[PDB]
């Protein structure tokens, strides 16, 4: 049960 | 004040998220009190194990488990709070 | 140029750390993109689950694996890199 | 096998 996210400022 | 940049977490435990930030900072001045003061919070309220970054300038790549992500704004406050492990 | 103000982690898979931030940064500029390479590097050598957090300004509060975690300064920005899940 | 740590700034 997984997922990969970025985040940007 | 919130502004939800990005989430895959219900709207309600997303509300919650930002109840709990709003609360660290009636309460906390520097990032990394803020910090583990939501996380803590999170484990509590919905099991760990949960993560947080709090601050004005970062970026980031994290895996979380799916429906537990949130990263908002909370004025010049940027919260990245999620689940993994 | 690497400072390493806090780490559990190998000497050795410290200083592989800062080699894949210094790959990193020889080929990105945005701070997410340059902890993507790191993270996914890292889950290829050591296997997953790690995070990855560049920034200029940020402070955390995480849970890591025993041995799998370090936080430090290379160029301009901090890095932290830890396992969880 | 975990630990709980802080990052400042």
């Amino acid at each position: 049960p997984t997922r990969d996210v970025a985040t940007s400022p | 004040k919130a502004v939800i940049k990005n989430a895959d977490m219900s709207e309600e435990m997303q509300q919650d998220a930002v109840d709990c930030a709003t609360q660290a900072l009636e309460k906390y001045n520097i990032e990394p009190d803020i910090a583990a003061y939501i996380k803590k919070e999170f484990d509590k309220k919905y099991n760990p194990t949960w993560h947080c970054i709090v601050g004005r300038n970062f970026g980031s790549y994290v895996t979380h488990e799916t429906r537990h992500f949130i990263y908002f704004y909370l004025g010049q406050v940027a919260i990245l709070l999620f689940k993994s492990g």
